[PDB]
């Protein structure tokens, strides 16, 4: 991107760098061997970006079990209870 | 009695007696006869998905329960802006329903398919797509919203996946006394038993066309625009059953603006 | 700006108007023959505790001077199957529908947005077109 | 019983069996006759 | 490809209550919109 | 109800001339066993959470 | 290969109300996405 | 080893409605991940 | 990262270091 580009070859440059968003094209003016570095920069900025796929895979196995037993008395004439 | 189960048997027995005729007796000789009421049992089955049924045998009620809820869905949506290289396009389709966050307060959101994409064209071929997706799915209201903004550079006219998620799950449960649940032939007497398997697949592609030439936006939208006046064509063959079938609109063939109705051309070039 | 605005309550329940309706914000630049520039804003409001569809586009497109172009377009689907049985009685072939509930639904959903400029540079130009609307 | 459909058999038989005509017997011989309402069904 | 071959089994396996070709489909893979079956055969006649 | 409501136990009441004995007697035992271990894969000199 | 273990074995003893080609299991390590061994099948024959 | 001595001894005398193979117990020092003892009889029939 | 190697080599150079982020990649400027 130009906005990139304009910000990053304000150094190398110390000339304007004037960023043209709509074309995507920036604007140089230098004198000749100024542009020629910043042409090799350029050049060199411009290169094609890989591009990665990123899968993740999660992986939740819940288990449980439980067992509950037990015997309880009462009698409620006289209250007496288990 | 089990939780699994739509309907417990404590519930469901207490609501049957509840709905027995009562009568209440003084004698001295006034015996009164009333009917109960449903309201309790009303209440048990309210929540009863599947069949219940109650086998009365000595005073032993069985209640048994058994369903089988089997589901589907299946979604396909496209949505298509058409930007200019280096410009901004949002793209939104959403009906706002209301929405409480407190005579209770709501406020509207809107939940719909939205793209919003940046491309920036290689000089030939490949582009680049800051793009940001998110698609709008409603059922105190639950929505499920499921947005990708990712990056990607993509051939001119080839597909690419941006996003996917793949969903499976098996929730098994089981009940028992436990001892006289393990036997083989009567154990099922004695057991609930519930499962469940849920499945789920999202993928979401992008397919770019660049557009240089006039000829080309013409038989891109040559094609768009006879695929629905195909679709309106068909629905004059079958028309409105009540109504006359010139009155369904139907778009004009490509390229010639406006024409009058039947009726009304008719009448025009008798004057 | 083409609408209608139905009252809204965002909280004895206070009202709040906004509009539903076809707008179109338009802004072209032409160049110097044929092909004419477009920063488009369209936005439609379509209205059924009220609920209401709006589908606004608002893109930039470069259409030549007397055809259409598309803007945009969606084209939605949907299936929805549902069922529930007993279920061994169920699966029966003769019998299982009596002890079945099926509830299936298709929908289908179609938009396509599209724009035809038309320059006008001539008053006999202005005068043919404003002599066929009227 | 299923929730697919658009009614529920238990709210449909809860509700005509209010909607029957009940009636209430004291004897000793008094027997009323009422009508119900039809509000749940 | 893995989602058409799920659709496709859901096409063959379809609605019972509705006509299988109102299950939505992915087309084949690069060939963009397909008009319906019955539609198509409209088609062709006009 | 609102006495028994509280007894973990053997609670019994031998009545015996007017006076009734209420014994009461009980054995809780409890036991808990947990194993848990969360692994977080880091960069050297990068920080995670989990 | 310790999960995809528990897994398989919970495949074994499967689902008692269901087939048990219901439950997720993962792939032998680094096959990535397989059918279904019914939609497999379909798709073989197709 | 003191942990583990003390779990090793609540697998000897176990849950008392349960299997003696359910109570969690560290592995012996070092050994990292040990599947269970039916787990570990399938794996090795596969 | 050139941004965290861009800081860093400011003191060295004292020239300019400029970090361009998308590419990852650092531009330098300086004599041989």
């Amino acid at each position: 991107k130009a906005e990139d580009l304009v910000e990053v070859l304000k150094g190398v440059s110390e000339v304007m760098i004037a960023a043209h968003a709509d074309t995507n094209s920036l604007v140089l003016t230098a004198p000749q061997d100024i542009m020629n570095a910043m042409l090799e920069v350029i050049g060199q900025l411009d290169i094609r970006r890989a591009q990665v796929l990123i899968e993740a895979l999660i992986v939740e196995m819940a288990e449980g079990d439980g067992i509950n037993l037990g015997v309880q008395w009462g009698s409620l004439e006289s209250g007496s209870v288990i | 009695q089990y939780g699994n189960t739509g309907a417990s048997i404590g519930n469901v027995m207490i609501g049957l007696e509840e709905a027995k005729d009562t009568t209440q007796t003084k004698a001295v000789n006034e015996t009164t006869t009333t009917k109960g009421d449903y309201t309790k049992l009303a209440s048990a089955l309210s929540s009863i998905q599947g069949a219940a049924v109650s086998i009365a045998m000595g005073d032993w009620t069985a209640l048994i329960n058994a369903v089988s809820n089997d589901s589907s869905s299946n979604i396909l949506s496209s949505p298509s802006i058409t930007v200019m290289d280096n410009g901004e396009a949002s793209f939104i389709v959403a009906e706002e329903v209301p929405v409480i966050t407190g005579f209770q307060t709501v406020d509207r959101k809107e939940v719909g398919i939205k793209l919003k994409v940046v491309p920036q064209i290689n000089e030939g071929n490949s582009v680049q797509l800051n793009i940001e997706q998110e698609v709008s799915n409603v059922l105190d209201v639950r929505f499920a919203k499921r947005q990708l903004n990712t990056s990607v550079m993509v051939q001119d006219g080839q597909m690419l996946v941006l996003g996917g998620l793949i969903d499976e799950r098996a929730l098994e449960s089981e009940s028992k006394v436990p001892l006289l649940g393990d036997i083989p032939l009567l154990g099922q007497l004695f057991r609930s038993t519930s499962s469940q398997v849920e499945k789920k697949n999202l993928m979401v592609f992008i397919k770019p066309t660049i557009i240089r030439d006039g000829v080309t936006a013409d038989g891109i939208t040559q094609r768009k625009y006879n695929y629905i006046r195909a679709e309106q064509l068909f629905r004059a063959e079958k028309g409105l059953r009540l109504l006359d079938d010139a009155s369904v609109p139907v778009l004009p063939k490509f390229g010639d603006d406006r024409r009058h109705s039947p009726e009304i051309q008719a009448f025009i070039e008798q004057m």
